[PDB]
């Protein structure tokens, strides 16, 4: 009912303007792993999980690509 | 062909001889019910002649199963 | 050949060897029946 | 085992035979049935989630069949 | 006096009996040998007259 | 009619001999039905006293 | 097109029917344990159920084959229910499989009333009482019939679980051509769907009940 | 060994508590959820589920198993309870009855 937008209120929110840097923080942190390529001391159980987020996140982009279209099942035309 | 078109209707008509099967089972199977209900200690005599009915029935249901295929595939 | 026979062919014998005999009688009428069937085919 | 494992010798470290494989297949449905089905007060959602992954692979050998009603045409 | 100091030790034994939910029907069976399913005069299963079942 | 497809009809025929005949059977010989316990409280080989 | 849900099904090039008919058995866990879960509580008390249900009518010789028409009843009973799954492929919609329960356990049970029983069995070919102009013609009668049980027993398992499958598709599929018309009628179509699943969920068990006892009855009537 | 008392404390009859409790840290409670929402609409917008027939074959037999689970959940699970409790309570009686006997022996 309306606790969707009292947890909404804190993880479903556009990012604020003062965050990200911290954002790309972590950004320069994950390509420093890979730059080094010590992404092997990751053992599989995180792997996954980031994993799992990064599907999710590209689900966003998938989600805003159902909305660029004005159309749900697949594209209207 | 006319023939083999013909062949189709003769065969599915024939097979609606086995209508009257499906209801003389079922008067059989119903009176066994009704019957047995009545007299539960003859079970094992009604039962002798609801076979023997069930079988008589059917047997007028097949002759038409037997034309069915008789037309079908014998013609 | 071990655990196999333990536990499927003993349990299984009883049933095997004399109680389904008919049984494998009548499978294979159903294989000679299959196979004549998925020969004119 | 794997979630703590960080090697990829570990795959072949494994038994890839036919009694590897089974004992494999035997060791996760034990601990399935262990942790959802073989409890006292148990629930039906140990069964469910299993036709739910049967659905599933249903769904998955049904879609060369599937793919031919499809709506859009892209 | 033979007699009692074998009915105390059985007593012991089916007083310090295994819970029922951990036991198994073969461990019933060592504890009420009445129990058992004669597998020689019902081979087959279910190893009892189905009117008993 | 897919029913009629005599091809792949021993790709059923097996597998159903293979769970009809074998395996579904060996988990009804893993349900047993025990035999209830009433041992009855009247079993003593006794005899009078010694005359 | 229509017929899709009967072929067999094929993964990745591998026939994936072989795994489907092994699965229902894995719904029946078993426990050497004298108290159990739920779900093994349940299925014990069935299984006892129908046991005494089938099994009752049989003498010492006919219950012998106990464990296969229980295992019967579960296998059938097991798969149609797992049939009616969305996109599933029901394996008893199969002519073919169901031809492979049908005649061999209708074949077992006329050849053991034809090894021992045999003047017994060739009598009962005519019924007690039956007049003398009409002996000829009733031995005729029940040869053919008897022919036809196994080929009975297989087609009103195939066609009643083929039938009521194709109409919850082509119903639904009405539904689905009419979500973009009038809401209500897609509503009673709706309605009418779900009462025919439910049906087809009685069907699924007396189908599996009525393939079971026909076996049983032949039995007894050779046992 | 004795039966555990509880299972694996499901979500909805087809997620585990495991998977929420394993993505609470990075993305919150409505991750878990948020996913789900991403990957039906993505499947059923890519024609990975095609909309057919079969799906409102599939509403309806979801529709009665949610229903007659909903129904008959409670009843068949102490009825259960019930057969196990009443051969639990049967077996111990017969447990009383050989210490009485014997002890009058």
């Amino acid at each position: 009912l309306a606790t969707f937008w009292y947890y909404a209120k804190v993880e479903l929110v556009p990012p604020t303007p003062a965050e990200i840097p911290r954002a790309i923080q972590s950004l320069k942190k994950i390509v420093n792993s890979a730059q080094t390529g010590s992404f092997k001391q990751l053992t599989v159980k995180e792997a996954v999980l980031n994993g799992l987020v990064a599907t999710e996140v590209l689900m966003w982009f998938y989600v805003g690509e159902i909305i660029g279209k004005r159309g749900i099942i697949g594209y209207d035309v | 062909d006319i023939d083999t078109a013909a062949k189709f209707i003769g065969a599915g008509a024939a097979t609606v001889g086995v209508a009257g099967s499906g209801a003389g089972i079922g008067t059989v199977f119903g009176s066994l019910i009704i019957g047995y209900a009545r007299n539960p200690s003859l079970k094992q005599q009604l039962f002798s002649y609801a076979i023997l009915g069930f079988a008589l029935s059917e047997a007028m249901g097949l002759f038409c199963l037997m034309v069915a295929f008789l037309i079908l595939f014998a013609m | 050949l071990q655990s196999i026979i333990k536990n499927i062919w003993i349990p299984m014998k009883p049933y095997y060897t004399k109680v389904y005999q008919e049984i494998w009688i009548g499978m294979g009428l159903m294989g000679f029946i299959v196979y004549k069937i998925r020969a004119a085919d | 085992e794997v979630k703590l494992g960080e090697l990829p010798s570990w795959i072949l470290m494994r038994d890839f035979s036919p009694s590897g494989i089974f004992g494999a297949f035997q060791r996760g449905y034990y601990r399935y049935y262990n942790k959802y089905i073989n409890v006292k007060k148990g629930s039906i959602s140990g069964i469910t989630m299993v036709l739910a992954c049967y659905v599933l692979f249903s769904y998955s050998f049904s879609y060369k069949h599937l793919k031919h009603e499809r709506l859009r045409k892209y | 006096k033979a007699r009692i100091v074998e009915y105390e030790k059985e007593m012991e034994k089916m007083k310090n009996l295994i819970p029922f939910d951990q036991m198994t029907i073969e461990d019933l069976n060592e504890a009420f040998p009445e129990t058992k399913l004669d597998k020689k005069k019902y081979p087959y299963w279910p190893h009892q007259p189905i009117e008993n079942l | 009619m897919p029913q009629l497809n005599t091809t792949v009809w021993p790709t059923m025929i097996t597998p159903m001999l293979l769970t009809l005949f074998l395996i579904t059977q060996l988990k009804m010989l893993n349900t047993n039905y025990h035999l209830p316990p009433s041992p009855k409280p009247m079993k003593m080989k006794n005899y009078n006293k010694p005359w | 097109n229509l017929f899709a849900s009967f072929i067999a099904p094929t993964i990745l090039g591998l026939p994936a029917a072989v795994l489907i008919i092994l699965f229902p058995p894995l719904l029946i866990p078993t426990s050497k344990y004298l108290i159990n879960n739920r779900l093994i509580t349940t299925q014990q008390w069935l299984i006892k159920l129908t046991s005494k249900q089938m099994m009752t009518m049989h003498n010492t010789k006919g219950r012998t084959w106990s464990l296969m028409l229980v295992s019967l009843i579960i296998f059938i009973a097991t798969t149609n229910l797992l049939g009616l799954l969305p996109h599933s492929f029901t394996p008893t919609t199969q002519l073919s499989m169901n031809l492979a329960m049908a005649i061999p356990l209708w074949a077992g049970t006329v050849i053991m009333g034809f090894r021992s029983k045999i003047k017994n069995a060739l009598a009962h070919f005519l019924p007690q009482g039956t007049p003398t102009p009409l002996i000829p013609m009733l031995v005729i009668i029940e040869t053919i019939s008897l022919l036809i049980q196994p080929m009975a027993l297989a087609v009103r398992l195939t066609a009643n679980i083929t039938a009521g499958h194709l109409l919850m598709h082509l119903i639904g599929s009405a539904t689905l051509a009419m979500s973009t018309i009038n809401l209500p009628s897609t509503l009673i179509i709706f309605t009418i769907l779900i009462l025919l699943t439910i049906l087809e969920i009685a069907v699924a068990l007396i189908q599996a009940y009525v393939f079971t006892l026909l076996v049983s009855l032949y039995l007894h009537d050779n046992t | 060994p004795p039966l555990p008392e509880y299972g694996g404390k499901v979500r909805y009859g087809l997620i585990p508590e495991e998977f929420f409790q394993f993505l609470y840290p990075k993305t919150g409670v409505t991750g878990p959820y948020v996913l789900g929402t991403g990957l039906i609409l993505y499947a059923l917008s890519k024609e990975i589920y095609v909309i057919s027939a079969e799906t409102f074959t599939a509403l309806s037999v979801l529709g009665v198993m949610v229903y007659g689970i909903k129904k008959y959940g409670p009843f068949v699970a102490d009825f259960a309870d019930k057969l196990n409790e009443q051969k639990l309570a049967q077996l111990e009686e017969a447990k009383q009855a050989s210490i009485q006997h014997i002890q009058n022996a």
